[PDB]
RNA sequence: AGUGGAGCCUGCGGCUUAAUUUGCACCCGGCCCGGACACGGACAGGAUUGACAGAUUGAUAGCUCUUUCUCGAUUCCGUGGGUGGUGGUGCAUGGCCGUUGUUGGCUGGUUAAUUCCGAUGAACG
């Protein structure tokens, strides 16, 4: 509940055989504040790789089945996930992307960790890596949220990342399945932020995408933003 | 990768992604041994109304 | 009784006190991970390593 | 002063276990049932307060929430402040206070301190 | 037979109270956290993270108050009648339950005990 942690628990960042130590500590039987303190000590004084392993093994299944149980995130769990975000690279390669090819990510987890994305400034290079590794993977109802919010981060986009994203939109030519209003929201944020970085072939490419995949409400905004774009 | 590319206008940085896709004790015994009467309405009766009268002009 | 968040004392040029001119004005941490730059906090009775947290008196 | 025909000096010199018979039944049952960690904690704090005092005047005040201490002869002369729910009452432990609880000496409630029509027509 | 009288208990009012919660809800103290967007400030000369020891405290505690060691861009300060999101709430809306017969089929410790825990399928209408 509260009070000082034992000093035998604050040495695990410097301890070698961490796997059996965490296993005998029974990772499934923790409370919220103890997990928050564990993420604090494993994101403050720790290195990248075994912190990433911690993020894979313990934190991600716990937050997943907790939001399955309660349809919300606990306060200490939210603080723990923010403290996991304090180390960018381990968090991306350990929490976000593993949840991305997990395939069973729901909308609630996606919007929660996207809110966690938006609440803190991240490095541009890790964000570009996230966009590349999320554009190379298949489309669902959850990865688009990270697309939309990390385009709303409005960073200096590398152009290979732009080629990967437009290559995904090349991947959507002739599919008939009705992609939601959130798809057009992601396209709206993309053409609102990076209309000044698009070449002409990108312009007519998204134009014929608009022709092939229409939208009764937001597609006039996409036509307006494409026709009012200053070339790079 | 793709086939449609930059073609113009000043690529700044070189987009390092090679570390992302291809990524995937005496102190012990020492801490082990360390383990073991007025209000706003009544006060209005205090104010008088007979001191600073302006001088009256009669008809 | 509102809880004000702590603010770190922004000291001017914290680096510019452990050297001369050459040598180390503070001693060095003798640990395995700590050394050759991990300088030793010298408080009025006691000595501190900021990474591995050794207690030297 | 004396308590049950016993003076304070040997009362301090008496044991914990056979002081029990001198008290009343409530206190004896409490001493049967042991004392908790906070009890010896504030015992150590009042001892430290007595130790660091100059030998001419009374020691410093030690304050607590803990209302269910029985006053033991160790505590005679101490400067103890007990929370009565809102404030702290500071009291000197007299030898006459030797049986009661601390919570008796800081009351948690305040005393209660609490024109006819005549016809004119 | 009573009640209305008396003592005591209880219910509404009212009075005292920090509170005497109400048609543990109340009070006194201590923690913990608490947007982005825009614009202006500080930031590698360094933003910021973690911390032993001692203290305040009703108690301990880098969740605070001293003294410096370290992490370094993972940033933090101010102003908005501008939105808002881990918000609450209804409708249309796709999947999925339950709802309105017939015949078969033992390593271990433990107890009085084939005792206890512990490993360990089919058709017919
Ligand atoms: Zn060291």
């Amino acid at each position: 509940r509260s009070g000082k942690l034992p000093k035998a628990f604050k040495i695990i960042p410097a301890l070698s055989n961490w796997e059996q130590i965490l296993y005998v500590t029974e990772p499934e039987a923790w409370t919220a504040a103890a997990m928050y303190q564990a993420t604090r000590i494993f994101a403050s004084n720790l290195k990248e790789r075994m912190a990433q392993r911690f993020y894979n093994l313990v934190l991600l299944p716990r937050v997943r089945d907790d939001v399955a149980e309660y349809k919300r995130l606990n306060f200490h769990l939210y603080m723990a996930l923010k403290k996991a975000l304090f180390k960018p690279g381990a968090w991306f390669k350990g929490i976000l992307i593993p949840l991305c090819e997990s395939g069973t990510c729901t909308l609630r987890e996606a919007i929660i960790v996207g809110s966690i994305i938006t609440k803190c400034s991240i490095p541009v290079l890790h964000s570009s890596a996230a966009m590349l590794k999320i554009a190379e993977m298949e489309y669902s109802g959850a990865n688009s949220i990270f697309l939309r919010l990390l385009l709303d981060k409005k960073y200096a986009l590398p152009y290979r990342v732009l080629d990967a994203l437009v290559f995904h939109f090349l991947g959507f030519r002739t599919e008939k399945r009705e992609l939601p209003v959130l798809w057009h929201q992601c396209l709206l944020t993309l053409v609102q932020r990076y209309k000044a970085d698009l070449a002409t072939d990108q312009k007519e490419a998204l134009l014929e995408l608009l022709r092939l995949q229409p939208h009764p409400q937001l597609s006039p905004e996409i036509r307006r933003e494409l026709q009012s774009a200053v070339p790079r | 990768s793709s086939v449609m590319r930059r073609n113009e206008q000043l690529t700044l940085h070189d987009e390092r992604f090679e570390k992302f896709y291809e990524q995937y004790s005496n102190r012990l015994q020492e801490v082990l041994n360390d383990y073991y009467k007025w209000d706003c309405e009544s006060i209005c009766s205090t104010y008088s109304n007979l001191y600073n009268h302006p001088q009256l002009i009669k008809y | 009784p509102k809880k004000n968040k702590h603010k770190r004392k922004k000291v001017k040029l914290a680096v510019l006190k452990y050297y001369k001119v050459i040598s180390r004005l503070r001693r060095e941490c003798p640990s395995d991970e700590c050394g050759a730059g991990v300088f030793m906090a010298s408080h009025f009775d006691r000595h501190y390593c900021g990474k591995c947290c050794l207690t030297y008196c | 002063f004396t308590y049950r025909g016993v003076d304070l000096d040997q009362l301090l010199d008496m044991s914990y276990e056979q002081l029990m018979q001198l008290y009343s039944a409530r206190q004896r049952r409490r001493l049967n049932r042991g004392l908790r960690r906070k009890q010896h904690s504030l015992l150590k704090r009042l001892r430290k307060a007595k130790k660091e005092a100059p030998p001419m005047e009374k020691p410093e005040v030690v304050k607590t929430h803990l209302r269910d201490m029985i006053i033991l002869p160790e505590m005679v002369g101490s400067m103890v402040g007990v929370y009565n729910g809102k404030t702290f009452n500071q009291v000197e432990i007299k030898p006459e206070m030797i049986g009661h609880y601390l919570g008796e000496f800081s009351i948690t409630y305040k005393p209660v301190k609490h024109s006819r029509f005549i016809p004119l027509k």
